[PDB]
This record gives structure tokens, C-alpha cells and sequence, in this order.
DNA sequence: GGAGACTAGGGAGTAATCCCCTTGGCGGTTAAAACGCGGGGGACAGCGCGTACGTGCGTTTAAGCGGTGCTAGAGCTGTCTACGACCAATT
DNA sequence: ATTGGTCGTAGACAGCTCTAGCACCGCTTAAACGCACGTACGCGCTGTCCCCCGCGTTTTAACCGCCAAGGGGATTACTCCCTAGTCTCCAG
């Protein structure tokens, strides 16, 4: 089954901002 | 083989509907002429089918309703 | 108008259909087919035609409301 | 914030495609309707409960559409209505099962499935895409249609209505943005190279862009560099000043919440915009100044995201799935910001 | 829901597979597929002749009307 | 072919909502139902070679669905 | 000398909807041969047809009943 | 789908070859573009279809020859 | 005069529809071409044997025609033969199987069955009538259409050339004669109530009408009043001076020797006469242009409806078709019918 | 079978033309 | 210009008739229509086949031609 | 019924149809090649006839029939 | 292996099924008229056509080699050679 | 009655099919290119309007006989509603 996997509220890296 | 201009202007006005100012040409006209034929003889002949079914020779509205509800009509 | 579908045109067109004895209803019931099929087959096909930025319908859009509705000839 | 995923079938186990709030709400409970391939659109009523998870209630059945209905639309009072599917008729509800509607004016003239309806901020004017290859301009009150945009060349599954009301912004499958000007009538701007937008390969039927609810930028889902999501401004449409990467699937939807936060920056003004992005499986949540998002749900639906929307006051996010299973996300008092 | 059982199906199936050509292996997911849209195909005819009759005036049916919907539809 | 069985047929009937079957239905029943069997597989042959496979799938009877026009 | 209009990758691409993987160069001439010769057959009776309406401009029509009495409608 | 202004240029060749002073409609000009393409299109299925009785995949000019004489045309 | 039948088959006991002799000729000898469903045209020689009775000799075989023919036609000159038939194709066959024959011109336009050809008296223009409810004006030379006629409504099935050169006569199935200017290329005159004509009952395929070979009036079988043949003059189109009775069978071929004689009740006045012949379903009446009544009148001889008649250069033969797969000849000793001018 | 009648030149009134 | 036993055709096509509707009276014209149109048929489909099999390279004539010309026809 | 046509009668109408060299199997294949053509002929001949209503079958409704599927 | 189902089978009974008015709505009849067919400007305003534009992805040559047409030799089989029996067939 | 039409047997080998053999010209880029496509737009022009008049064939109304849709009732016929072995689909 799927193993649920939830981030709360950090003030993620993964997902960093990337600009042009 | 209805008449040519009542027709005519039974698809004019049916057209006006929709939004006014709207342009047929005869090539069209005919097409949907031949569209309209075409569809009556072959509803007509399934009633007269369906109504000998009927085991009766006059033919009957309900044969008609019938037709459609099988043809996926309504 | 509506009732350009006339009587004895209805009678021989039932005629070329094989028909045998005809009522007077049918007369009527025959202009509310007519009029609702080519509703739809006029409405698929000035959509067609609208498609081809025309503001005219074709022979063309006429034959693929006959697909749509299955009776292509 | 709490995520609650609906597990009961809001329209008997079949594929849900779109999801929108009543924006005429201005309280707490807010009035959602859902569209299927059941033909029926059914109006919910979904407020917060005493925990504050969503609770969901439902209000009216819509089965008038023969065919599937792939988007529902409430006008921005809230007033009318729209619904339009697989029979590609697009009906103007209006409130009259525990409640009922009648469809007002029958606003004809598509083909096939109609993906995706964008109401004007006047509410008396109509964008149309379907997968016709046009795009239809109506009047509500004519109920007739008085415009055309039928230069698509693909399956047009996404339009927005500029809140300042001078542009139009069609996204269809040939990974080709089209914007119309509505004074002219015709294309403002084509962009298609930076190929930028996912090709047929992405599985979502839907590409719906939202302008920002000021107008100022332009959201654009279904991207590539990889797959990520494009931001534009109304001083340049013909190239994006950022992207917001999204690794994993393709983005599909992107719906703006209509409440102005203040700020605590892809645009500078003095006001903060929390939006909504839903891709195939995992949904970001960003705001205005933040580049990086401040929210991620994900591992929540077992099939692809069809639609998502905002409620009123921004309390409710509700997240629509094709397995037949939708969810919300529920915020505390102002925690996405400050209101104005 | 299902009301046939799978192996006379797969066995008629696999009958008209030899009579064709041989060595024309069926999967259990195709099989199941096509035989729920044969039994929906069929009980939709089913209802259609249903309904002829119920126009038949005559309760009881006789297959004739079915083929009456059968050059309705033309197939044959 | 003669494996689709008469009772089967019956149960089926009175779902159909018929009230009394004439016994000589069974026969052209399993004939149309084999017609159209034949012209589904056919179709899915058809997309099949094409595919240059020689296992049915569902995508075989998915545009089966498409061409007949039951979608 | 617009026959040799229609091209090797059309033609190839033209197969490939047809039903083949292989086919050889030298098919392409006799392809135009047969497009030419019966267009040539079916404009024959278009233009027949469009005289008959006393017309001096063909009509899509008319390509429609060349096809009937080709036997191959559409 | 196949291509355009070659195909005007060949119908409007063969229509000089048969007579000047005259005059196509653009709709009619491209119904008749299918009309060819779907002709074309079902000969080349005959053409598949009598290769692979011929058990070769590769074709050679007697398929299309047996095409047209099969069926007589010419 | 001597009726001689040709009980051999021509076209393989097929019927046959047209005949036609070489109007080139201007000797003894006649070519006569005939017509019939075996797709074939077969030019045969023609000529008085020692007794006086006519010999028929096989010359060339012309099968370029897919289907039937139904009409076959000479040139004026003699030069070049016209032939169409069921595959609708105008064939103008020249001089290059005793002999050989080839198409010069394509006059193609046409649909199906063509049943009446006329050749102009110049010979550069051609009237072609065929069940196509229209008339197709041709340039010999220039081998291309020029002018359409298609004000008839049901089957064409008879046309002729005026000799003046300034209008066209035409009969089709719906009892209906239109007549066309040659200049203004418009209908001129049209008759229909006096019904006027035999309706579609009538079992020829042809309703071959010619005018007078001065043009001065127009023969029209298959009238009605009983079966009777019509006289119209250029005077008037509108009104019948006489018509022929011809009780029983209808008229369905009228054709007139090229040759004038002398004046030996009358139709038309005159100093010179004309001799015609008018083809029934299984009767043949002789006319002159001087006498009501007939003087020759022929009967019993085919064992099926007639189909064409025709007339020799020097008129000494009559050719008739059946269509029962055999023909007839009509020989006249020397200046029988009457003194050449 | 047929028998045939034949009539020669006589200088036939059932087909006396009437004039109008 | 008759090669079937003319006879046995004629009980073959009355037997038909019989199988669809009982006492159906054939006369000789009728006989001989149906004749004309069997021959010709079938003179025609064997032009068809053999030189199809000339195509074949094959001396030998078999079913796989006659079933190739028919699934031309479109008759089924 | 279909064995009215006979195997030897089949041959000598295949030999003069321009063929040397055959296998069985077509003596059967033929029949139903017959039948097939043989019953919409049959068909549209009483559909006519009940359109004129005459009960016999005549010459001119196969010729007129046979105009209709194309091979007067 | 073992448990639902089906296949084989009486009962009558409700459901088709054919007969008998039976009348009322329907099949031809008549008079004319009323729209049905048509044609002719009128050029006004609708319509396509050619070409220019550009520019870009479809079109063209070719390596190149190897998957596919082409040839040899089986080689083993189902006709068609002759026929001896039945055997439907014309009268 | 006989009389030609047919049928079924025996095997020689002619030839369809299978395997082995062979070469050669469709894929498969890489690069040149070109016309295909898109709009304007002036120029051509074709379809046309639509009225009435011309005029004329068909439409419509009403009659009157009468054919048939349906009712009534007697008539048979066919799935109950279990009864029971079975048999085999599917689970263990």
C-alpha cells in the first residue's frame, strides 16, 4: 500500500528555486 | 422529391434561427435536400417494415415513435 | 413556413416509400421530424463550416452530419 | 494547514473533471459544484466543522447534460451557472436533491468536450474552448454568440478571461499560446518557442491557465525547459520572466485564490497572491513574493488531478481527482496571510 | 455485473482461434474486457427488442421482431 | 459456440425485463451474439498486425468501441 | 509537367497510412499514372454533371455522383 | 493531407486539356482532393491486400495492374 | 421495285440500331455502315447484282466501343464516320477486315445511350442528342464542344441539322419538339399540344426526325391525333400543315433521298419533288412530296420492331434495320421513284 | 410463324392521307 | 449457351425457395435468368481467380485466391 | 439442395473460365460463393415483384435487378 | 473435491391466435387557385485568385548495408490421366 | 428406355511449399532547398437578388363507400416450480 510520507509548515531542498 | 422552394424556405427560415443574415448556396441546398430525402425514405420504409410487423396494412404514429427509440432517436 | 411540408407531397413521398394507407396526424408528425433532424444535421454543420473560418455551409458539412448521424450516401 | 481526501464516490466511482466554488459566497460555508462522467453536476456544500476538517454536503443533482460534463463554471457573483460536457452544451444554471436549478440560456455552437470555461469579470461575457479547435465568445444576457477564435489547430484545453478585460488567453495541445485582444478580435500574440509547452504525451485532458486575479501576470501549466510552469507579464507576453520547475509529472492547472494577502517577488506591488498549481499527482502551493513554494501535498489521489479551486475567502482548496475521489485543504484563520 | 461463466466463453473463443489460425494466445484482462462488452452489447439489443415488443402489443416475444431490429441496424 | 448457455440466456432475459421468452430466441441470439464477435475481433486483428503483435489487449476492443460508435 | 508533383515521401508516407513497410522506388511513376488516369475518369463525369446545371464552375456536388457512379461513395 | 498546390496545378492543367474559360470553387477544389486521396488510398489497400497474397511485402507494378483489371476499370 | 432480306445475322443475331450509307458516294456502288449491341461497327459494300437485287459485302470491323452503339453517321463528304452509342463516346472515324477505320476526334460529353446524330451540311458542326435530356454543339475540326442545349426533360431521342443552317429540330421522349436558332443558340419555337406525340409507351428507342433536304419542312414521326407523322414548315413551326396516318404501329424513322426529282394534295409547292421514307414498328411507308397518299408500302418482313432507314446516294437503295438482329434492302430500278434534276 | 402479305405499286386506301 | 444441368439447377433453386417461402411456382424464363446470371458470375470470378494465380506464379489454383477476390469485393 | 451443381459440371465450367490446374476444395467454396450472390438477387426479385404484384418471378425483374447490383 | 447450476422434465395457465363485426377514418373525385416553377435584370454587396513574403519543415541525394526479393533443388502430394460402376433424366 | 451424365478408384508426377542460397536497393541520416503556407489586397466575377407575370399543376375540402383496428371469445401452447442428477467452475 502506499506509505503516505507529508512535510509541515519549514520556513523541501529538493525542490529549491532555480532562475534564468 | 418534395417541392423545390417550399423546402427551400422551410431550411431558410430554420436556418434564420440560429443568428440572422445567413447565406446558402444552391450546391448546399441540394445537398441538404438530397440529406432530408434520404432520411425520409429510409425512416418510411422502416415504418412501412414495422407496421406490417403491426400486423396492421394502415399506417400508425406509435410505429414511428418506436423507430426512433430503436434508432437511438430519443 | 413550418408547414411547407405539404399533404400530398408527404402522400407521395410515402408513396416512393412503399407506404399503403396513410392518416392525417402523420402529415404533422412528418414536419416535427423533419424539423428536428435538420436542427441537429444544419446545427453539426454550420459548426463544421465554421471550422473552415466560412460563413457558407458546404456539401461537405452535409456529408459528415450524414456520418455523425450514420446514414452517409 | 489539514488535507481531507473525500473517500466516498461523489459520482458513482467514475473520473471527476472539474471542481469550482460558488463565488457569490461571502461566509463561512461555501457552495461547490462537481462534474462527471456520470452526466449530472452535483452542488455541494462544504464548510469547515467544529475541528476544522472539511465536511462536505450535498445540495443538488444536475442531469440535464446527456453526455459527460468535463468543466463547471460559477459566474464571479455566483448567480449563473455554467456546465457544458460531452454533449458540448453549454447550460446557464440558475437557482430555482435539496436544491434545485434551471438552465437559463443554452449557449450551442461546440462539438465535443468542452475542457474549459472562464467567466469575465463583468459576468455578461463567456470564453469557450473545447476540443472543436475554437474559441466562442457569448453574450449572457443575448444568450447568442457574437465572436470567434477558431484558430486552434489542436485540442484547445485551457482559457482565462483578463480581469482588465483586454486580452484573451487560449492555451490548446499544439504547445501554442494564442492571446486575442478584445477590441481587435483577433491574435494579439503567438508564442510557441522560447519545444516550451508538453506535447500530446501529457496525460491530462485539461491545460487550464489562470491570469493572476489583477491581470498583471499570466500562469501558464503543461511546460518544458523539463516540466515546469511559465510566468508572463502584460508588458512582454513573448517571453517568460521565470519558470517554476516541477520535476516529476506535468503540471495541469492553475488557479489563483481571490483573496489579496499582504506581503510578510515575480511581481512588485504592495499586495500577495497565493495560487494553486495541480500537476498529474503532486500539488505546489506558492504566493507572490516567495519564489520557492510554502506548501506541497502529494500521495493523496491514485489517479491523475483533474481540477482544483478556491473558496470565497480562500478557507477551503479543493483538489479533484480521475479515480473518482476529490480533496480539500483546509487553512486556519488567515494563515495563508493578511487579507486586505 | 458478470452472468457468464469464463471458461465456455474462452472455449468457444479458442474454437473459432483454431478455426482461424492456431498458436493465438488470449490474455485473462483482454478476455474479461471483451466479454463484458459482448454481455453490454447484447442486453442492450436485448432491451431494444424489448421494447419493439412492448410496441408488438404481445407480452410474449417471437424472434422475428428481433430481426426486424436487426435490419434496422442493418447488420445483416 | 454452444457454451453460451440457455439459462444464461433466461437470467439474463429477466433482466432485460421481458416477461415470457419464446423458446426458439436462443439460437439467433448466440448467432448475433457470434457476428459481432467475429467483426470485434477482426477490428482487433486489424489494429493488431499493424501493431506487429499477436496477443488481444484492450486497446483492441477500446477502438472496437470507437469505430462501431457503442463508446 | 505537374504529374511528377506528387512526391517519393508523400507517396512513402501515403503507404505507410496504406499498409506496408517496404515498398520500391519504382512504384511512384505508376502511382501518378493511375492518380492521373483516374482523375481524368472521375473529372470526366464532374464536368458533365456541371454542365447540366448550366454551370461554368464545378461544384463539390458533382465529384459526389461521379463516386455513385463510380460505385465508391462518400 | 496529401498536398495542395501540386494538385490545383494537375487539376487545373487537365481542366485546360479539356477546355479553357472555365472556372473551380475552392471548396470543390479541395473535396475533390480527398475525393482522389480516399480512391488512391483504398486502390493501395488492394495493393497491400494482393502483396500479401503475392507472400512478398515489397511490391512490383502486376499488384496495381491486377488492381484495376480485377476490378476492371480498365 | 424489289425487297430483298438479309437473313443472315450481321452483328451475331444481335439488334441492330442504325444504318447509315456513305454520302460520299457517286457511283454505283454504296458503303453502308451498321450499328449493334455486339460493341461493333460494321461498314459493308452495298451494290445491284446482275438481276437487280442487292448484294451485301462484309468491308471493315470497328469494335473501338466498349459498349453498345446505338447511332452511326457519314459525313456529308463521306469522309468522316460518326459513331456512339452505351458508353456515351462520340467516335470520328477516318480512312487511314477488307478495309480500316480510325477515330480522328474524342468528341466525348455525353452520359449514356446516344440514339440520334446529325451532320451539318458543312460538316464542321455536329448535333449529338442522347437520353442525357441534352443537345452538345461540336467543332469538327477544333474537336471541342461549343454550345449546350438542355431544355428537354426526358429522353432525346431524335435530332437533325437544318440544311439552311439556321435552326436545330429536336425530338425527345416527353412529347415535347424544341427548336433551336443556330445564332442566338436559344429555343426558337416549341410544341407540345396541337397529346401532340406518342408518350414513353412507345417501344423505339429513336424518334429520328430529318428535315426536308432543302430545310424547307420538317417531317416528324410518332405523332398523335391513332399513330401519325407531322409536317412542319419554316413558315410556321407551331402549327402542322398535314400529318401522315399511319394507324397500328407508331412511326419511328423518317429519313429522305438526297436525290430531287422532277414533278411527275401536295405538301409543298414547288417545281422540284422529294422522295422520303418512313420506318414504322413494323411497317414502311414511301412518300413523294407531291402525292398525300403513299406509293410504296412495305410490310411482314422483320420479326421485330424496326430500327433505322437509309437512303442511298443515288437513292436506287433503302436500307432498313430491325431489331431483331436482321436488315432489309429496298432496290429501285433506274430513275424508278422519279427523273434526277 | 409469319406470312407475309406484299402489295406493289399501285398508281392502301385505309392510309389515304386526310388533309386539316 | 448452357453447360449446368438445367434440371438440377431448377430443383436447386426451388428447393431455396421452398426453404423461404412454401409453393413458389418458377417458370422456364425465370429458370434461365437465374441461369444467365449463374454463369455469367462465376465465368467472371474464375477470370478473376486464375489470373490472380498467374500473379501467384502458380500453376495450381486454390481457395486462398477466391477468398483474396471476395475480401476485394466487399462483400463481406 | 446446393448439390444441384455437380463436381464434374464445376470442372468443365472452371476449364472453359481459362483454368488447368485445380484442387477440390473449390467445388465447395463455389457454392457458397453462389448462394451468397444468389440471395440478395432473390431478395430484391420478390421486393419488386410485391412492388408490381405479380406473385411469379419474371425475366425483366432479374434483368432490372441485376442493372441494380451492376452486372446487366 | 465439492457445491452452485443446468439440463430433462410434468402443469396448466396465462398468453398468443384466429374468427366476427364494426364503424369511422381513410382511398379516389372533383374546382380552382395558389403557391410552384422561372427569368430577368441591378449592380450592390458577397465571393475567390494571383502574387507577393518568407521561411521552415517537408522535399531530394546519397551513403550503405542488410532485410527482402530472386533462384535451385527438392519432394512429397492430390490431381487427372481410364474406367467401371451407378444413375438421374426426357420423353 | 436408354442414355448420356456422373462417381469413385490408382498412381505419376507437377508443382506448392519448404529450405538453402544471394545480391541489392529500401532505411537512415546530413545537408541543400523550395515551395507551402499564410494574408493583403487589388482585381476579377461569379452567384444573386426577387417580383411579378405567366400561367398553370397541384392543393385543399368535402363526399361517399368501405377496409380495417380493435374488441370478444374460444383454443391451444408453453414456462412454471420444483425434482433431481450432474457436472463442472472454482477454490483450496
Amino acid at each position: 500500500v502506499l506509505q503516505p510520507v507529508k512535510i509541515g509548515c519549514v520556513w523541501l531542498q529538493q525542490f529549491a528555486a532555480c532562475f534564468l | 422529391l418534395i417541392r423545390k422552394l417550399p423546402f427551400q424556405r422551410l431550411v431558410r427560415e430554420i436556418a434564420q434561427d440560429f443568428k440572422t443574415d445567413l447565406r446558402f448556396q444552391s450546391s448546399a441546398v441540394m445537398a441538404l435536400q438530397e440529406a432530408c430525402e434520404a432520411y425520409l425514405v429510409g425512416l418510411f420504409e422502416d415504418t412501412n417494415l414495422c407496421a406490417i410487423h403491426a400486423k396492421r396494412v394502415t399506417i400508425m404514429p406509435k410505429d414511428i415513435q418506436l423507430a426512433r427509440r430503436i434508432r437511438g432517436e430519443r | 413556413n413550418i408547414q411547407g411540408i405539404t399533404k400530398p407531397a408527404i402522400r407521395r413521398l410515402a408513396r416512393r416509400g412503399g407506404v399503403k394507407r396513410i392518416s392525417g396526424l402523420i402529415y404533422e408528425e412528418t414536419r416535427g421530424v423533419l424539423k428536428v433532424f435538420l436542427e441537429n444535421v444544419i446545427r453539426d454543420a454550420v459548426t463544421y463550416t465554421e471550422h473552415a473560418k466560412r460563413k457558407t455551409v458546404t456539401a461537405m458539412d452535409v456529408v459528415y452530419a450524414l456520418k455523425r448521424q450514420g446514414r452517409t450516401l | 494547514m489539514k488535507v481531507i481526501t473525500c473517500e466516498i464516490a461523489w459520482h458513482n466511482k467514475e473520473p471527476v473533471y472539474s471542481l469550482d466554488f460558488q463565488h457569490g459566497t461571502a461566509g463561512r460555508i461555501h457552495r461547490l459544484a462537481s462534474a462527471g462522467v456520470d452526466t449530472n453536476v452535483r452542488i455541494w456544500k462544504v464548510e469547515k466543522g467544529p475541528d476544522g476538517k472539511a465536511i462536505v454536503e450535498f445540495l443538488s443533482n444536475l442531469a440535464r447534460h446527456t453526455k459527460a460534463v468535463n468543466v463547471v463554471r460559477f459566474s464571479p457573483t455566483g448567480e449563473i451557472l455554467a456546465s457544458g460536457g460531452d454533449d458540448a452544451v453549454i447550460l446557464l444554471w440558475k437557482v430555482n436533491n435539496k436544491e434545485n436549478w434551471t438552465v437559463v440560456k443554452t449557449l450551442r455552437g461546440h462539438l465535443e468536450d468542452v475542457y474549459d470555461i472562464c467567466w469575465a469579470t463583468d459576468g455578461n461575457l463567456m470564453a469557450s474552448a473545447s476540443v472543436d479547435n475554437t474559441a466562442i465568445i457569448w453574450d449572457v444576457s443575448k444568450g447568442q454568440k457574437i465572436s470567434i477564435f477558431n484558430e486552434h489547430k489542436s485540442y484547445v484545453q485551457g482559457v482565462t478571461w483578463d480581469p482588465l478585460g483586454q486580452y484573451v488567453a487560449t492555451l490548446s495541445c499544439d504547445r501554442v499560446l494564442r492571446v486575442y485582444s478584445i477590441q481587435k478580435k483577433r491574435v494579439a500574440f503567438n508564442v510557441s518557442k522560447m519545444r516550451m509547452f508538453h506535447d500530446d504525451s501529457m496525460k491530462s485532458f485539461f491545460r487550464r491557465l489562470s491570469f493572476t486575479p489583477d491581470g498583471s501576470l499570466l500562469l501558464t501549466p503543461a511546460g518544458c525547459v523539463m516540466n515546469t510552469t511559465y510566468v508572463f507579464s502584460r508588458k512582454n507576453l513573448k517571453r517568460p520572466i521565470a519558470h517554476l520547475p516541477c520535476p516529476g509529472k506535468a503540471t495541469l492547472a492553475v488557479r489563483c485564490c481571490p483573496v489579496y494577502f499582504e506581503l510578510r517577488e515575480l511581481m512588485s506591488l504592495p499586495y500577495r497572491l497565493v495560487f494553486a498549481v495541480a500537476s498529474e499527482d503532486s500539488v505546489l502551493l506558492y504566493d507572490t513574493q516567495q519564489s520557492f513554494p510554502f506548501g506541497y501535498v502529494s500521495n493523496i489521489h491514485y489517479h491523475t488531478l483533474s481540477d482544483i479551486s478556491w473558496s470565497s475567502d480562500g478557507a477551503f482548496l479543493a483538489i479533484s481527482s480521475t479515480d473518482g475521489y476529490c480533496s480539500f485543504v483546509t487553512f486556519e484563520k488567515d494563515e495563508l496571510g493578511i487579507p486586505l
